């Protein structure tokens, strides 16, 4: 047990110097550089890229309160149109996943609204985010989207397809493997290479061998020739 | 402030859309 | 009097002064003052060390610059000064790096074109033998028309800048020029020469009968 | 390190001409 001071972070080493080099890393991860005063605790008065620090925190909780109030096909249909996608995630996977996004930039306040908002959770635009679902769909209509015609395509294919349909998916699958989700069949697909958005051939296959015709030719009017 | 807010979101999404 | 420590009419003017000169140098910390002592002091960074120990290549340059070097550098720096001295050449080279257009390699060029390659050896530690051969194969930070200009300020003697003045005088405008890129910026705001139209540098040189001169600008451009 | 000064001069000199 070791203790660090900027924020009071922990961390269990075999010895004082082990601690140190991963506090010192700890230092850049974040992007603050203090001096350093090392009773078994370590302080750190430097930084770049107090208010500042405040408003970064802050803005996590938008997140975190957005991930927590998620849940379970909500959780694979963000983390699949936010491109690094975990087939069926728990909190500390999804927390993680999207604030490895929002370090690195890839994340936005107006992509996440958009991806809050195809997630069918208008709920959380009212009450977190603080905007009109009645306005934002209004404001999509004149905006292109921030998501493929492809991931839109799969998104409301998934939303279409059943329990039962899902089910029965998953047991044509073991052809090619298991999936749990048709997002999660869609993922193995992709890593398999035989789904992606230039292709689209084996939805429309999978989509065939269910019976779900409508929702085939659904697939083939959202691609084209 | 709610209408201001609405604004702000658009003027916002479509400054990252008028990049690429 | 009121001191500043980094890490007027009354004490109210005193801060917003350093206040706007933390956020101007883009330090930002914690302020403390005294009334008795009038002393303010200042944590946080987000704008420190080369940013700062750079300068002093800068400051080292300009100083051992002088009169007609200064002219020839910031006319080939854009923003151009006629007759300038140390405080009005170090502010303004400061103003460009903090500015972000000035650059180590530019710099370099720009004491190369001067002719100082004494200070490209002594100050910049770059040999000059190495950079007139590294400038043969890579494309110039000055336009054509800034190096004509230089170029034709290096052949010009002192006779032909004294005539060059009396001749300008019908363009001018009491201040008249001092010197060839004196008469050039003149020249420039005035509208009558500039990189598209070199006509107005041709009519000089025809009239000071440096036919030579006028003919290397035609050959230039 | 003369020779490796020079070396950096040139790749930084290279590296703003890269850019535009």
């Amino acid at each position: 047990q070791y203790k660090l001071i900027l924020g009071e972070t922990t961390t269990e080493a075999v010895d004082a110097a082990t601690a140190e080099k991963v506090f010192k890393q700890y230092a850049n991860d974040n992007g603050v550089d203090g001096e350093w005063t090392y009773t078994k605790t370590f302080t750190v008065e430097l930084e770049v890229l107090g208010p500042l620090d405040p408003n970064s925190m802050a803005t996590y909780e938008v997140l975190c309160e957005v991930a927590r109030k998620l849940g379970t096909d909500d959780r694979e249909v963000v983390l699949f149109l936010l491109n690094v996608f975990i087939p069926q995630p728990t909190l500390a996977q999804l927390i993680g996943a999207l604030r490895a996004l929002k370090e690195e930039g890839r994340l936005t306040f107006p992509l996440l609204a958009e991806c809050l908002f195809r997630a069918g959770r208008r709920d959380l635009l009212r009450d977190l985010l603080h905007l009109d679902p009645r306005f934002l769909e209004r404001h999509l209509a004149g905006t292109m989207s921030y998501f493929s015609p492809y991931q839109l395509t799969v998104l409301h294919v998934d939303g279409e397809l059943c329990a039962r349909d899902i089910r029965s998916l998953i047991f044509l699958s073991k052809d090619t493997i298991t999936p749990q989700t048709f997002l999660h069949w869609v993922y193995c697909m992709e890593n398999l290479d035989l789904l992606g958005p230039t292709d689209v051939d084996a939805l429309m296959s999978m989509l065939r061998s269910l019976s779900r015709v409508d929702l085939q030719r659904q697939v083939q009017t959202l691609m084209g020739l | 402030l709610q209408v201001a807010y609405h604004x702000l979101f658009q003027x916002y999404d479509n400054h990252i859309k008028s990049s690429c």
